[PDB]
């Protein structure tokens, strides 16, 4: 999901509600630090390649893309939630 | 010790790299709340003491840091 520099708009854009963004071509990404004791950070990548850090930025992205069909609980930033397994 | 300088450039090479680990990325994040950069992930790169070794796509590929 390569990114080309742009301002997001509408053109950028199920048994398990956690899988709905993945069906809409988002990715859920788990970043592993190189700290001796490793930390994980979850991010989402959008269909247009934007990276989202948190639910506030998900909200911003859904506002910019005029998306009425994804909601706060379609997303999780919890490093121990597996979308396939924790529903 | 620091991995990045006060501007979020790598100390080792001086390069300005996106935390998505695509070395060629322009910066795919919204402006970082701490420094404004579109290359900072969950934590600002400026003076940061770590980098991401890899990114795992859920259901997908592992992406490795090309520089480490
Ligand atoms: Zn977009
Ligand atoms: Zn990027
Ligand atoms: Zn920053």
């Amino acid at each position: 999901l390569s990114y080309q520099s742009h301002d997001c708009s509408g053109a950028c854009l199920g048994e398990n509600p956690l899988q709905l963004p993945i069906k809409c071509h988002f990715q859920r990404r788990h970043a592993k630090t190189n700290s001796h004791s490793s930390a994980l950070h979850v991010s989402y990548k959008t269909p247009c390649g934007r990276s989202l850090r948190n639910v506030e930025e998900v909200f911003r992205y859904l506002l910019e893309t005029e998306c009425n069909f994804l909601f706060t609980d379609n997303f999780s930033f919890n490093t121990y939630v597996q979308l396939a397994r924790n529903y | 010790s620091k991995v990045y300088d006060s501007q979020g450039l790598l100390i080792f090479s001086g390069m300005d790299l996106c935390d998505c680990l695509d070395e060629d990325c322009l910066g795919c994040f919204y402006a970082c709340p701490a420094c404004g950069s579109t290359k900072c992930g969950a934590e600002c790169r400026c003076d940061r003491k770590w980098l991401y070794e890899q990114i795992e796509i859920e259901g997908g590929e592992i992406i490795h840091n090309k520089h480490a």
